[PDB]
RNA sequence: AUUAUUUCCCAUGAACGAGGAAUUCCCAGUAAGUGCGGGUCAUAAGCUCGCGUUGAUUAAGUCCCUGCCCUUUGUACACACCG
RNA sequence: GCUAGAGGUGAAAUUCUUGGACCGGCGCAAGACGAACCAAAGCGAAAGCAUUUGCCAAGAAUGUUUUCAUUAAUCAAGAACGAAAGUCGGAGGUUCGAAGACGAUCAGAUACCGUCGUAGUUCCGACCAUAAACGAUGCCGACUAGCGAUCCGGCGGCGUUAGACCCGCCGAGCAGCUUCCGGGAAACCAAAGUCUUUGGGUUCCGGGGGGAGUAUGGUUGCAAAGCUGAAACUUAAAGGAA
């Protein structure tokens, strides 16, 4: 689905997010 | 275990002397046993009685609500406690491509029965209309609703108790509406829907025993 | 189960079409005049044919059927249909006309006839139906 | 009761008619009191049948001859459907129960749907997409 | 492909329309696009209404009757068979079935 | 009651799920009036004679 | 011919007292009973294909069930839902 | 008040009742909501908007032989508003109900179904600025068919009724239908027409399908996230209507 592939897009940024300030 | 029937007395219900059929039923209430006196247990029913089986041979669709207030040796004196029209004839006066015009006051009697009488009244459709829906504006709905504010509270303000009622067996207080407001927009369905009682006075035996001589 | 296959319709049809003068409303007369006329290959498809025949030779004694056209029998049937009545129905002593109609004629050399007889507009336009 | 010549002793016969279960409440003509109170689950084992219209039956029955020891010989009729947000037609019990009152020589009189109908419902149960059974 | 000319639903020139609860389910329908059913009938329907009059205490007392407006869903309004799917050009009826 | 006697006059249709019973419009025989509506079970012909057990309701 | 090919004679005399849930066939010379013939066959019918004999009950109806057919409808299927 | 069951389900159980649940009566309190009337009807820039009454300041249309006299149209930047959910701080939390628990169903349900129930749903203030925010259809203007209805205003006509109705016309608007106006890949569209017979004005925006509304940079936000927004690489189809 559409909407489900889009929620763990914005789950995957989240984790990339966090993952890029614990090296900032 | 013992047959709780058996200690319970038929007590008659009474009628105000506006209408005819004054016997309208039986009640029961057990027997005055310790200090629950029997009489406590009586005075605070109320009787939804249809107005065909009131007076003589008024509508059905209209019910009188009518509370015991006092009991006297066997048999229980009732007053006027309320009115309502039944659900078949609201739900069958409400029909579609028309508008209703609903209207409320909460005005006492000049003997201190605070009564908010409810009315209701639809749009008629004219015998040569060709047109489906017959709609009243925004500003002629007001103006049948201050017609009913205005008749309401003038039918009921200047009257008791007793004259009111003699004004809600027949469709006294919707029939002078139908007719004022018909130079605004034609009703057909024009009633007094329910009569609702927020406010009484003091009890008082003389003025009950008047309301059955 | 007593329905006829379009073959023995057709048949029965053109055979009527061609051989009216010949047919009857007897069966055996005609089994025997569609046994010469037509080269039936079956005994019993001839019995089915000759039997529907005879049921339309009842018909077109009594009427047209919408599937045989014979020339002799429209013509006579149509020259027969010549009935008038020893007074037209158009010429009546009296014409009522609406007011409306009235100065239509005024308006042409028909103003005042002896015919016309006004008749009175009838008031309120109710001829719509009402919707719903 | 003091009654003479089989005059009508009027009572007030509650009829609450849901999908679950089917009530058979007589009580008197002010509806205060209560002569007797029979419902579909009293007198069906199954649960499932509670609502069903031959529990209705049962339920009538068993209530009109507790009138009948009583000196009630008519009643007026309350139906109700489970009011609120929830259905408004009677249960399959609603025309069962009330031809068994008149199928067991107990009069009939001026019947009234007294469904508590909301001005406007409160948020009902289920979700916005509904009950997916 | 837009199947209905009208989006399944009664709202022209309108933006949004207060929603209602179908009977079978209580789901979240527009008022409009609700399939709606004004269903009048007898408390005493006509296999007990012999039994009912024969035992009435009134001379001529008419039943009364069940004014109830029924909401429906377009999904339980077709498992419950009151609509059908109509042809192609069917669809485009708007009378009311006798 | 007693057990009422009328005559077939006209059979209108087949009724059931498997068609077992057949609608009849059943008359009276002590008289013309009464022409009520019966269900029969088993092979039905106009002028047939129906033994009505109960007449009172029709069906 | 032993694992008895069939057949005859004497003896042996078992379960089975109309049969659970289920399920089959059938509308008139039909069901069923009854025997005969053919096929198989050196030996040969509890099978099957035919034949006559005796001869009914019920039904001349319905979509309820179970089967397919058609129309409408939906499809991202077209190796076509075993998609 | 009378009674042993009530709730719920396809069927049940969890749950409520060892007695006073459910049911009936008279009441009371709180918080939501505004049924039927209610419509292919109205209004508003959209989102959205329905009990009564009062108040506040706006608004289209219509009417006008009033006034001003081009003051206009569309719009980068910029700005107001913007369902629901969400966020923060107060008030309130009836119902409902993410999460969660438990009871069913199933091979398994962490789902559908049932009994509860947190956040939420309600109100106030401050954020958020995203919807299948849809008529999947920019705004302004002209032109090109017909018909019956409908909402508002205006106009003149039999008649009925005490403004209501009836019959037309004009302007404005929500729609409907019939048509070989024409258009289109077609479905369909009085506009999605007036288009190779191509140009009324103007804004935004699309360039095979994926990668991807991802990476990075900037910016906004308390946060969730909003806005702007790639490439390497991969692929011969993806897709629309019928
Ligand atoms: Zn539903």
């Amino acid at each position: 689905r559409a909407k489900w592939r889009k929620k763990r897009m914005r789950r995957l940024k989240r984790k990339r997010r966090k993952m890029r300030q614990r090296s900032k | 275990i013992v047959d709780p029937f058996s200690k319970k007395d038929w007590y008659d219900v009474k009628a105000p002397a506006m209408f005819n059929i004054r016997n309208l039923g039986k009640t029961l209430v057990t027997r005055t046993q310790g200090t629950k006196i029997a009489s406590d247990g009586l005075k605070g029913r109320v009787f939804e009685v249809s107005l065909a089986d009131l007076q003589n041979d008024e509508v059905a669709f209209r019910k009188f609500k009518l509370i015991t207030e006092d009991v006297q040796g066997k048999n229980c004196l009732t007053n006027f406690h309320g009115m309502d029209l039944t659900r078949d004839k609201m739900c069958s006066m409400v029909k579609k491509w028309q508008t209703m015009i609903e209207a409320h006051v909460d005005v006492k009697t000049t003997d201190g029965y605070l009564l908010r009488l409810f009315c209701v009244g639809f749009t008629k459709k004219r015998n040569n209309q060709i047109r489906k829906t017959s709609y009243a504006q925004h500003q002629q709905v007001r103006q049948i609703r201050k017609k009913m504010f205005e008749i309401m509270t003038r039918e009921v303000q200047t009257n008791d108790l007793k004259e009111v009622v003699n004004k809600l067996i027949p469709d006294s207080i919707g029939k002078d509406i139908e007719k004022a407001c018909q130079s605004i927009y034609p009703l057909h369905d024009v009633y007094v829907r329910k009569v609702k009682m927020l406010k009484k006075p003091k009890f008082e035996l003389g003025k009950l025993m008047e309301l059955h001589g | 189960g007593r329905v006829r296959t379009k073959t023995v319709k057709k048949a029965a049809r053109v055979i009527i079409e061609k051989y009216y003068t010949r047919l009857g409303n007897d069966f055996h007369t005609n089994k025997r005049v569609c046994e010469e006329i037509a080269i039936i290959p079956s005994k019993k498809l001839r019995n089915k044919i000759a039997g529907y025949v005879t049921h339309l030779m009842k018909r077109i004694q009594r009427g047209p059927v919408r599937g045989i056209s014979i020339k002799l029998q429209e013509e006579e049937r149509e020259r027969r249909d010549n009935y008038v009545p020893e007074v037209s129905a158009l010429d009546q002593e009296i014409i009522e006309v609406d007011p409306d109609t009235k100065e239509m004629l005024k308006l042409l050399d028909f103003g005042g006839l002896s015919n016309l007889q006004v008749t009175q507009p009838t008031v309120g336009m109710n001829f719509k139906t009402p919707r719903g | 009761p003091q009654v003479a010549e089989g005059e009508n002793v009027f009572g007030v016969c509650h009829i609450f008619a849901s999908f679950n279960d089917t009530f058979v409440h007589v009580t008197d003509l002010s509806g205060k009191e209560t002569i007797c109170r029979v419902t579909g689950g009293m007198k069906v084992k199954a649960d499932r049948d509670e609502s069903s219209p031959y529990a209705a039956m049962l339920a009538a029955q068993d209530v009109a001859q507790r009138c009948k020891e009583l000196g009630i010989t008519a009643l007026h009729i309350k139906l109700r459907a489970t009011g609120g947000n929830r259905t408004k037609t009677p249960g399959p019990g609603a025309q069962s129960a009330l031809r068994a009152l008149a199928r067991s020589g107990m009069k009939i009189g001026r019947i009234e749907d007294v469904t508590p109908i909301p001005s406007d419902s409160t948020r009902r149960k289920g979700g916005r997409r509904g009950r997916r059974l | 492909t837009k199947k209905r000319r009208n989006n399944g639903r009664a709202k022209k020139g309108r933006g949004h329309v207060q929603p209602i609860r179908c009977t079978n389910c209580a789901r979240c329908v527009p008022k409009d696009k609700a399939i709606k059913k004004f269903v009048i009938r007898n408390i005493v329907e006509a296999a007990a209404v012999r039994d009912i009059s024969e035992a009435s205490v009134f001379d001529s007392y008419a039943l009364p009757k069940l004014y109830v407006k029924l909401h429906y869903c377009v999904s339980c309004a077709i498992h419950s068979k009151v609509v059908r799917n109509r042809s192609r050009e069917a669809r485009k009826d708007r009378t009311p079935p006798p | 009651q007693p057990i009422k006697l009328a005559r077939v006059t006209k059979v209108l249709g087949r009724t059931g799920s498997q068609g077992q019973c057949t609608q009849v419009r059943v008359e009276f025989m002590d008289d013309s009036n009464r022409s009520i509506i019966r269900n029969v079970k088993g092979p039905v012909r106009e002028g047939d004679v129906l033994t009505l057990l109960e007449s009172e309701r029709e069906a």
